[PDB]
């Protein structure tokens, strides 16, 4: 199958590329920075960003969505982590929510779908804590901060084993269910 | 406004009506009727958005299921529902008692002759040319011009049908080509936005500008509730003037400029 | 014959008036014009009339004189000397007396419109589109179809006049084509020579056969007094059926013939 | 002359044929059509002659024996007898050896096409829109404007196959109007008496009137053995030039001037 | 695309051209057009597009300007500016090489010419009815369908502009309709969204049902990269075939696309 | 002069409808709450609202937008401060950016106008200090916590007086020179 | 100098502006313009100049292309090319920096008001009479005396252009006649060489001898740097003096003549 993917990070492309390397699908992706809306509900910001993409494609492509949920923040982000990660970054970051009394925080990734005729959304949420000290690499914003639960390690420092537990795989392993199981 | 108050009680004001009547009593839109369409061939509407605009979408659903059978059942029902009364509705009440005795109409729906039998006026209704031997000049004259529910080879709805009635060989186009010669048209709820109403009126204002008669054509009509002045200036080339108004809501506008018509 | 004055009693009958209704009014005829042409052009007729037809000859005048005006001049005065009475006229008496709400012609001459008025009868002459505007419900409508003495532009007389007529783009082609649907046609005086009446007529019986309603066309009528087969088969085809007379006298004939009409 | 051999050189005109140069080969004329259909329908010729031109005699032998079908075996039959011989022709055979890249004919027969055969000229037949579409640049094109014996609903001879012809949606007629635009037309055995090759130049006339362009329309020329001012002039407003020979020979008036196109 | 070969080698294919080719050169788009509208006029350009689609645009600016002089003179500086190179141009480079006796196009600019020029290729230029006349058969003829920025009456720009191309009675409206008429159409760089050529395709369809004959019908292709069922259905009633390619890049699939026309 | 607005806020139109009382300009307020978009440019965030607001309405209208920059934040809010504030509230505001380091923030209007020909952009500001204490009435937002610069009381409890200093005045004060300056 | 400062500094100096300005910038000549008529007439440049003089010239160029439109658009695009920088350009600077109140051009490029945008100044430019009904009085008036490429029908080029403008109908002809009655013209990069605007100064210098005032007649001055005694005495019957420079260089004695009216 060749589904074709818009974003603006790159690293999000060699995520779903090692992901979903050897499945027979493969992606063309482009770069192209679609902005999203200021909604609460995930499934209209990511039903709205698959139409912009599918007016600039016309193709059958997918839209990938990622999101934080800080439960101390009484779940703020998840639409808008973007400015939030551009804004404060990783300084301003562990040093007022990782010390705070409910380090305990949610991540998750909703895909939206077009195979030119309907809207498919495919979602996978894992659950974990803000690190008190930012810790490993850094070239792959909030990973050196987000210690998964039931485990000590950061998403960067753990390596290439976090594309098998991470909610964007999980979502992706739904949506690779359902690109082989046929256009249903 | 003083002037077509001055023809229509003179009697030489042909009234037309668009879906922008109908849309107060609760009837389907006609996004609603493109969700129908995309949701009955196993789109979902935003993504048919894209590809065609309304006459792509009329003639691509007539193309998948055969005929406009299944879509002319379904506006049928959907358009003739019990929840709809015309009682409240006081735009067509207006409209029924004007004196208007010739009404034109794009609808398929019967709200206009549902209105005019409730209100104890008589009427012919006019979608074939045998309607049209049977024309009382004592009585109202309602001519489906896009057709009606009742024949599904008159409904101009798809691109097709709209390529049918740009050649005006139709007795309906035939009747209303004579019939805007020495009369007015005015359009409510109307944005002659079909192509074959604007050929019609291209073609109206080329025969008077060939007669070197141009300051004696009888001049049109259109509310419109939301101004536009490219419209405005287009429309003023054909002698088709803009009646505008302040207020937001759209059908309490048409019920404020059908009472100069409905009182005495 | 007895359907005819049933749509006639139902006011849904056409009169149309040809040149042999005029015939008797001590008019000159086709003929006459033809030798004024054919002695104002330097010929004599006779050998004028191998030439070309008619059409032919109004355009060859047309040409070498410039324009129509001097023939129209001409035909102005002779058509309207003052040795004419139409009071002597029964055959333009019961025109007047008789009840036609639309009257087609194709005489330039004014005596419809004088035995009209000369007893007492309201009416409305139709020859341009502002008098298109000008229509009364409770007048005559008097159209003169292929122009007035009044403007030498709308005379439908010579090859290239025809030839603009066979477009059907006139506003008068456009009011004929929508009042011939849905009411019949009485052909009185006149031999439906014309090839844009013929193509009027024959577009008409295709329209109506293209709905397949063709036994629902309201069925046309012409009088003349002699018989012709070839005429009666091509005229049936069109649903012109024709009423003859054994009278050898035409406007004994004619006035036999709208007898009925003027009674009652 | 001398500007039509220098179109002809060029390959500029095209050759339109008409009813004479087949009457040169002692085929039957149309006076004895004509009476082979007044025989044919119980009438002695010349009464049946007193009822109609021809278009109106022609439709009434179509609609007395159904189709035109037995007219049609009977022309069949007649034009093309083993008695005419195509060798005995030296118009046929100055058409066949001169070089006109298009050839158009209102002739029904097959003569024209029998010479170019046997003179050794590769040609392409053209009487339907497949036939336009086996077209060959390098072939001479003949168009059967008229129609042809193989196809009886193409057959051009009564009054409503003119008015089909007159509406201009053939796509021969297509072909035709858009061959005329910047070719010239030459005229030979063709009176230019067909209404809808006459409204088919006066189309044309009016299309390069339209453009301001009208000095730099092509020229078209018939060739009439016996002269016509009536029509020379009629004929001049369309920018159809006319030659006349002084010779009462049709026959060797069309062989002398074909000798200016068969030679080199 | 095998059978597009073949009707190709034997010269049977006609290419137009759209506004997809004029592009790779770097030409202002059409939404920069828009811009430069609404910025002429004292707008911003989305606060103008929410007013009307761009018949409007064009016409509201032939309205408010007078004529389309100002707007005929900013499109023929900027889309002939001297930083565009055609050397630098595969698509054109592609066009130029092959084969094709007749291109139309509706582009107003003269890259095509100058392309065509540039690779040694001798060339007609069709913008008039005298260019008609100045037609070679061993030339490229290059029609400018939609005008050209020597003359501001040709260019087919706004609404009223696109109504006289729907009544079809320019010279080069009737040249195309028999041009289409038994040959196979191209689309390359254009979205067939224009009204007239849609109801000239529409009523080629028309004839060629009227005939009995569509399979025999000669098949048309366009060209586009970005699918579209809806037009892939529409198109195919009209007997045009869509071909599309998997590369997103729109220049790169044209040029792979024309890479099987430039050889041999 | 007759100019509509469309908001979500209904406090909002109370204050612009005081602001503006005795002018000569009256306003044909509408709730429809236009979503905006994610984005840092505030020009852009108010050009495709307007144009939104102008799909809508047809007449000449404006569209007002108002944000916080906290400068502890790194500049954060501004487009999106309405989730922020729809999220956390005023509980979670002041224990956490009230008591940092850097307690101060600047708060913007920027107003986007369009006479149905052009679009228009008006902006204001003041700067000032977020509250370590929620303070006054909490009828009206972040009005309780923010004490501008040279006070010592919040725009809750400084009364209708906010509406002679705050930055939607100025930014309306210029709208009002430019609505009763002419159509420029 | 000195009479020429003292009436700029009151407001009553008009500036005319002839090509000399306009060769500074790097533009086509006049030369070059013919040998580009040459050229796409077949000619070459040398031999056609040994036929007309210029109106003749541009005549031919009119009659053989049909219409000024090809040359419109070559003047157009060259004329307006990328590669001229108003901003390099002394001349053009110290005329837009200069209070000039009214500005006549014979020249149809924009130069003139772009250099007048460039340099912070307003303007109204004035190519049509609807142009006159939009002037300020404290804006600089640009009036586009000879034509502009927004308009073919405008440009005075050719000898049916100026016969036309030698009777002084043209709205722009009665407003620089009443503009000369009481103010003084200042010729700069003109040669006083077209017919109707020494006709136009000849019947001025007739109307203050007609009122025995031919002392009050307001001097105006014509700037050439070669020296003519000539056009000395013949322009100075009409009450036109001369400004004559030493140095060889026109551009730079042209700048050190606008060097005193940019001042302050
Ligand atoms: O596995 C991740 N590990 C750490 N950080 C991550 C991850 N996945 C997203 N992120 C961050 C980067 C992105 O800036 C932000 C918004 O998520 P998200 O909206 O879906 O991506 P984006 O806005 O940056 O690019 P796009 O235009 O395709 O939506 O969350
Ligand atoms: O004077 C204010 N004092 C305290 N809080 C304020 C004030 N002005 C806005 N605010 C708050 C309320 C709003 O939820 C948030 C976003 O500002 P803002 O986007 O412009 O208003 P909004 O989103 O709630 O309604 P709308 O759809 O018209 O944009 O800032
Ligand atoms: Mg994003
Ligand atoms: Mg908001």
């Amino acid at each position: 199958m060749n589904i074709r993917f818009i974003t603006r990070n790159r690293h999000k492309i060699k995520e779903i590329n090692k992901i979903l390397s050897g499945t027979g699908v493969v992606v063309l992706a482009s770069e192209h920075s679609i902005d999203e809306i200021q909604t609460e509900n995930v499934h209209a910001l990511i039903k709205d960003k698959l139409l912009k993409a599918f007016k600039l494609v016309g193709r059958p492509v997918f839209v990938e969505h990622t999101g934080l949920y800080i439960e101390s923040l009484n779940g703020f982000p998840g639409g808008l982590t973007q400015i939030f990660w551009d804004k404060l970054q990783a300084d301003k970051f562990s040093q007022l929510l990782g010390t705070s009394e409910n380090p305990r925080l949610v991540a998750k990734t909703i895909i939206g779908y077009c195979d030119s005729m309907k809207i498919y959304i495919f979602e996978g949420e894992t659950q974990g804590t803000i690190s008190p000290v930012p810790k490993g690499p850094r070239d792959f914003q909030w990973d050196c901060i987000f210690i998964p639960d039931g485990e000590s390690e950061t998403f960067a420092e753990m390596g290439d084993r976090k594309n098998e537990i991470s909610m964007r795989k999980k979502a992706f392993d739904k949506f690779k269910e359902y690109l082989l199981e046929g256009g249903k | 406004m003083e002037q077509l108050l001055a023809d229509y009680k003179k009697g030489n004001v042909i009234l037309f009506v668009g879906a922008g009547v109908s849309m107060n009593l609760g009837l389907p839109s006609w996004s609603q009727l493109v969700d129908h369409i995309a949701t009955e061939l196993g789109y979902d509407p935003d993504i048919y958005r894209t590809f065609g605009s309304a006459l792509e979408l009329a003639e691509y659903y007539k193309l998948k299921k055969g005929k406009i059978g299944p879509l002319r059942s379904w506006m049928d029902r959907m358009w003739h529902s019990s929840d709809i009364d015309i009682n409240k509705s006081k735009v067509h009440e207006y409209i029924a008692k004007a004196n208007f005795p010739i009404i034109y109409t794009t609808n398929y729906d019967r709200w206009i002759e549902t209105a005019l039998s409730n209100y104890g006026k008589e009427y012919i209704k006019i979608s074939s040319v045998s309607d049209i031997a049977k024309i009382d000049n004592n009585k109202t004259q309602i001519i489906k011009f896009h057709g009606d529910f009742d024949d599904d080879s008159s409904i101009v709805l798809d691109e097709t049908s709209y390529f049918q009635r740009l050649e005006f060989e139709t007795p309906l186009d035939i009747k209303f080509r004579s019939d805007v010669l020495g009369k007015s048209v005015l359009f409510i709820g109307y944005s002659l936005s079909d192509i074959n109403i604007r050929l019609l009126f291209y073609k109206l204002s080329k025969l008077w500008k060939e007669q070197k008669l141009e300051e004696a054509q009888p001049k049109s009509y259109i509310f419109l509730p939301r101004p536009n002045p490219i419209q405005e200036e287009i429309l003023e080339q054909w002698r088709i003037g803009m009646i505008s108004s302040e207020n937001d809501n759209p059908g309490e506008s048409l019920e404020e400029f059908l009472k100069n018509f409905v009182l005495v």
